[PDB]
């Protein structure tokens, strides 16, 4: 299919200005309830809005007073904007669906101890999950069937830019000769969970 | 639930202008303007879908347009400079001798202007290295990706030296093998 775009509508150190329109599709239980939004920023600050929620446009700051107000008195403007959770938004819904709402890309995941710093021996046990898509994914630490809870540290999810996630959790522990800990990894590409052991 | 924003901006002095589709935070597409030409993030992508990238040569004017008669209307306001702030990572646990990534992201800045260099052992790299266009937040400054392929080794340190005009200095974000 053709992706649309949204023509929208019309109106070192020396200074600089910036125009910044973001057209938002926002999709709730696939196509069955969308919410679009048309905003103008100017040097980061919105000026006018157009939000489907609300049927007309509004300004944001006095800047988009005028616009506002004049792209509300026209009906053929005004009806284009309503019309588009329709012409655009689930148009472009259909259009890339099977590649960006239903790609998956598995998980790869390993475990590595490690040192919070100069230290003798490892008080840091790294669960590495790596390349997965979407972002969604839940990661826990066991000890012998016991979840471990405290003692965690997580750098969040990672977004590498190019349609694939990254995270590490931190276990923090000295393990111990016949301790077992399992890194468990939830995550939509997967129908069950995915573990990993590793042992002292 | 998902999100899919068409993001554009034009900038004055500049005459900037870019013009990409967003999907819960990665670019599906973006529009090269020079060269008429609808860049796909992943090349698989353009084998599903297409985009007329004229539609968004017309947006960019328009755009243009827009913000001659806002920047006269603001008496000429000029745009706060917010400074970056830059992460270098992997793309993957770093194995030596193993093919990896070195991703230098730049994160939370505005106007969309920066000049970012890889460098190794001090020495700009050229080679093999690849970014992204300017990529929307919520707050609605910029995020952007810069990578670099490399062979990892103890030999071998890195740097993502990171030039924008809210900064009052070159930052420089260091990456080496530990
Ligand atoms: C832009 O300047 C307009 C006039 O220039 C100034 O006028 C006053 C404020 C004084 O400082 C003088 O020295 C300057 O030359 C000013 O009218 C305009 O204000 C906007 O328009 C007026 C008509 C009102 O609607 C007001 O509420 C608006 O702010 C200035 N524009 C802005 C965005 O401030
Ligand atoms: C990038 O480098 C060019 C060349 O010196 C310079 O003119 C421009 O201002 C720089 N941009 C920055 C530092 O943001």
């Amino acid at each position: 299919g053709w992706i649309s775009l949204w023509k929208g509508f019309s109106f070192d150190t020396r200074p600089r200005f910036l125009w910044q329109p973001k057209r938002e599709c926002h999709f709730f239980n696939g196509t069955e309830r969308v919410r679009f939004l048309d905003r103008y920023f100017y040097n980061q600050e919105e000026s006018v809005r157009f939000d489907s929620d609300v049927g007309e446009f509004r300004a944001v700051t006095e800047l988009g007073r005028p616009d506002a107000e004049y792209w509300n008195s026209q009906k053929d403007i005004l009806e284009q904007a309503r019309a588009a959770v329709d012409t655009y938004c689930r148009h472009n819904y259909g259009v890339v669906e099977s590649f960006t709402v239903q790609r998956r890309v598995q998980p790869k995941v390993t475990v590595y101890p490690s040192k919070t710093q100069p230290l003798q021996h490892h008080n840091l046990l790294v669960c590495s999950v790596s390349g997965f898509y979407p972002g969604s994914i839940e990661v826990r630490w066991f000890l012998n069937g016991q979840e471990e809870k405290a003692g965690m540290v997580s750098t969040g999810l990672i977004q590498n830019g190019d349609w694939t996630f990254q995270t590490l959790v931190m276990l923090e522990t000295v393990p111990r000769s016949g301790e077992v800990y399992t890194c468990q990894v939830e995550h939509p590409s997967v129908t069950s969970p995915l573990t990993v052991e590793w042992r002292a | 639930e998902h999100v899919i924003i068409q993001a554009e901006f034009y900038l004055n002095p500049d005459q900037s202008g870019e013009f990409m589709f967003d999907f819960d935070g990665d670019e599906i597409f973006h529009v090269d303007m020079a060269k008429k030409e609808t860049v796909w993030r992943l090349e698989e992508f353009g084998r599903f879908a297409s985009f007329e990238a004229q539609g968004a040569l017309a947006n960019i004017a328009v755009d243009k347009a827009n913000l001659e008669i806002m920047t006269k209307r603001s008496n000429y306001t000029p745009i706060t400079n917010v400074p970056p702030e830059v992460t270098v990572l992997t793309n993957s646990p770093v194995e030596l001798r193993e093919p990896n990534v070195l991703i230098c992201f730049i994160d939370k800045f505005t106007p969309p202007v920066v000049n970012v260099t890889w460098l190794r052992n001090g020495k700009p790299v050229t080679t093999g290295v690849s970014e992204t266009v300017f990529l929307p937040r919520e707050d609605h400054l910029f995020r952007k990706f810069h990578y670099l392929p490399f062979l990892p080794s103890t030999e071998d340190v890195y740097d993502c030296r990171v030039e924008h005009w809210g900064l009052d200095e070159p930052l420089l974000k260091h990456w080496e093998f530990d």
